[PDB]
């Protein structure tokens, strides 16, 4: 999330035994890195 | 330490005893609360 241009990244690694979706459950997702960039941000993309 | 002092942590000034604490503090987290928004536990900038 992009508040006031500092990208905050909250992230978090589990392990699961499924292969369908989501898991039902509850974990939270620590803080990982701010980023000061300041960049206006509208549209994105993930790289395989 | 184990005596009333007062105790100034990057701005985070006050008047406290500080002690040995048990608490688990996060990688990331800086100091504690309390429910009264006063702060209960700090991280020394020098010695994490
Ligand atoms: C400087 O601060 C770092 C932060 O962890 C600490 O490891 C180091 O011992 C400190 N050195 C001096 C000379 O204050």
């Amino acid at each position: 999330k992009n508040i006031d241009g500092y990208f905050k990244i909250y992230s978090k690694h589990t392990p699961i035994n499924l292969v369908r979706d989501l898991p039902q459950g509850f974990s939270a997702l620590e803080p990982l890195v701010d980023l000061p960039i300041g960049i206006n941000i509208t549209r994105f993309q993930t790289l395989l | 330490k184990n005596k009333c002092v007062n105790f100034n942590f990057n701005g985070l000034t006050g008047t406290g005893v500080l002690t040995e604490s048990n608490k688990k503090f996060l990688p990331f987290q800086q100091f504690g609360r309390d429910i009264a928004d006063t702060t209960d536990a700090v991280r020394d900038p020098q010695t994490l």
